[PDB]
């Protein structure tokens, strides 16, 4: 059978309160699609008629902790189950507080300079989030008491852009985005 | 009725 696809509209990471959509796209005439979460059976959809259909949707109206983690799919014809898609990672944003993003040695610099981030939120945990705009499937985890630091190492133009970060109540709850830092690189 | 945080418009994810 074909490998399921997973995914979620309008995006994975969903606002506290906000809607999330998880679509599951099988093989047409598939009979019967699961959706786990962290090891369990999340939610079941059984398509009828089947002919018509090569995806499945699992709605989510208000979005919380509970329901940030990680998500995979499986769809079965007659007696023989699929491999589980691609893990899906459902974040929860917006927990709680707001922590502040600064950069050293400034947000201005030369291609070739050093640059190091900081994400400062004291109130959470010691896991943080960076967050390049744009590009949300290139953010980077970094670990630290109170603040985590996050080399770039030598930049160049391609590192230029708008940048956030987010403290984290788990894995996959994270707190509002700091104000945003844009890097200039000359 | 679809929600998105302007920082998230036009992120790669969405393909
Ligand atoms: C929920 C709206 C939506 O997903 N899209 C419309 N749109 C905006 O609202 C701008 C934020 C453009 N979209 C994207 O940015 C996709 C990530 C799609």
């Amino acid at each position: 059978l074909p490998k399921p696809f997973i995914w979620a509209e309008p995006h994975f990471m969903v606002p506290k309160e906000k809607q999330v959509t998880i679509c599951c796209q099988g093989n047409y005439g598939a009979v019967e699609y699961q959706l786990h979460f962290e090891g369990s059976l999340f939610a079941v959809d059984r398509p009828k008629p089947p002919e018509r259909i090569n995806k499945v949707k699992f709605y989510i109206p208000d979005m919380n902790s509970r329901m940030a983690g990680q998500y995979s799919c499986i769809y079965r014809v007659g007696e023989l189950w699929s491999e589980p898609s691609n893990l899906l990672d459902l974040v929860v944003t917006e927990m709680y507080d707001t922590p502040t993003l600064s950069v050293h040695p400034g947000p201005e610099v030369i291609s070739g300079e050093k640059v190091t981030f900081y994400c400062r939120l004291d109130t959470a945990t010691s896991m943080f989030l960076l967050l390049k705009e744009g590009r949300s499937s290139h953010v980077q985890r970094g670990y630290g008491k109170v603040q985590a630091e996050f080399p770039l190492g030598p930049v160049t133009t391609a590192h230029r852009g708008t940048y956030r970060c987010f403290g984290s109540y788990n894995n996959h709850a994270w707190s509002f985005p700091s104000e945003p830092v844009k890097l200039l690189v000359t | 009725a679809c929600y998105x945080p302007d920082y998230l418009c036009x992120d790669e994810y969405c393909a």
